[PDB]
């Protein structure tokens, strides 16, 4: 019944004042993109930074299994848009936040479906 | 000024010289370029390499097959393949490799010495960043280097599709004469220096549109001496200007034709299409790769 919970350990390490995971791969891009959360090529808008997806995945970066039956990664091989104000910790951002299945935007960071 | 280009390519006249090899002494050796906020050198370097490759007659087929050697960093990620994957058409098969473990956005990654890497298919583009710092022995004769360059030369000859292209990193001390000679088996070639790393003797040796036979005879010791002579006498102003305009970055999907011809069918007519970036010659089967593992 045991299973390591890296997501919780990272969140708790962040709360206790630990320096975020560094060296996420930030891309050069126009910053005139759609602003959607996870895309096949960089799509940052003016308020976002675009990063290589694998470098922003906690499980990829810690060399641990992805938490789902088929150990599939929804970040690897794609680009993740991170709000510029949160770009100091892209790994924590993707962990804590959710993508609207209709917008493609981050809930509370671009999704306007609830208006 | 060349400060608004992505970098500087070795002028043809320097290629035609017969200089003797001397030590590389760069005027701007001390300086660094000012990178945009939070951008890594290797993202900026690969961005400029790709911007320059946009100006060449690269064959861009459907199912482009690209392989990238030396793709890891000492922090375990792959910034170069992230740029290649941004650059290449969506759906391009991108394979990654390095001696040391790293996580990657490539479709497949092999860890181990490049000599352990084998592929069944041929490739449309080969990118290499491999480099051994132990070659920078300024206290001794700068001879042609073996090691991964031996693998790269054979890999080009055996697994590069006719019409495909190559960009292989060299430096003052990290270079190989046969690789220079192999440049004469392409329709065109150059040594390209990124503007962002112009204080380094690094260049990418680029072979554009592989022909599978010698189009010209190149002595590789002479050509590396010519390359150093050019770098020694032509200071390049460090610059990150081209990084701020990415509006035209993506590689144009040309839909270049792919055909399976054997050898006797490659006319001067075919060689001509190859030379213009309009043809790729290889099978288009499944892509299968493997890494050799030594057991005790
Ligand atoms: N035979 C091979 N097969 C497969 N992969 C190969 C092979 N040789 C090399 N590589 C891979 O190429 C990537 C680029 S070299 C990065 C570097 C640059 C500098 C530079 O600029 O001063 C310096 C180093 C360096 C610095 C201090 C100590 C040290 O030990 C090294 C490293 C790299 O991840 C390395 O593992
Ligand atoms: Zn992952
Ligand atoms: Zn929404």
């Amino acid at each position: 019944a045991f299973a390591v919970d890296a997501a919780k350990a990272y969140k708790d390490y962040l709360a206790s004042g630990g320096q975020p995971i560094t060296n996420c791969v930030k891309m050069l891009c126009t910053h005139t993109g759609t602003g959607q959360a996870i895309t096949v090529t960089p799509e940052a808008n003016m308020d976002q930074e675009s990063f290589g997806g694998a470098s922003c995945c906690l499980y990829c970066r810690c060399h641990i299994d992805h938490p789902n039956p088929k150990g599939f990664c929804d970040l690897k091989g794609k680009y993740v848009q991170i709000p510029t104000t949160c770009a100091n910790d892209p790994v924590g951002f993707t962990l804590k936040n959710t993508v609207c299945t209709v917008c493609g935007m981050w809930k509370g960071y671009g999704c306007s479906c609830d208006q | 000024s060349q400060a608004w280009q992505p970098g500087v390519a070795m002028p043809n006249l320097y290629k035609m010289q017969r200089m003797l090899l001397e030590k590389c002494d760069l005027q701007n050796y001390g300086d660094s370029a000012t990178l945009p906020k939070g951008i890594m050198m290797n993202v900026a370097k690969y961005t400029q390499l790709c911007q320059y490759l946009n100006t060449l007659t690269l064959a861009v087929p459907y199912n482009m097959r690209v392989i990238h050697f030396g793709a890891g960093s000492d922090k375990g990620v792959a910034p170069g393949t992230a740029v290649l994957r941004q650059w290449l058409p969506t759906g391009t098969l991108l394979v990654d490799s390095d001696l040391n473990d790293f996580v990657s956005d490539a479709d497949s990654t092999l860890i181990g010495d490049c000599a352990t890497v084998h592929t069944a298919n041929k490739w449309d583009l080969i990118i290499s960043d491999m480099y051994d710092p132990k070659t920078k022995n300024v206290t001794k004769e700068n001879d042609s280097k073996e090691g991964f360059f031996t693998y790269i030369c054979g890999f080009i000859q055996q697994k590069l599709a006719l019409g495909g292209s190559v960009a292989i990193k060299i430096t003052e001390h990290s270079w190989n004469a046969d690789l220079y000679k192999l440049m004469g088996h392409f329709a065109w070639w150059t040594a390209f220096v990124t503007n962002v790393n112009a204080s380094s003797s690094e260049a990418f040796l680029i072979g554009c549109n592989y022909l599978g036979k010698p189009r010209e005879q190149i002595d590789g010791y002479v050509m590396h001496a010519n390359y150093i002579f050019w770098r020694n006498t032509n200071p390049i102003q460090l610059s990150s200007y081209s990084l701020f305009d990415m509006s035209k970055f993506p590689l144009k999907l040309r839909g270049t034709a792919v055909m399976s011809l054997k050898e006797g069918q490659i006319n001067d007519m075919i060689l001509s299409l190859l030379s213009k970036g309009r043809l790729i010659i290889r099978e288009n089967n499944r892509v299968v790769i493997s890494s050799d593992v030594l057991v005790n």
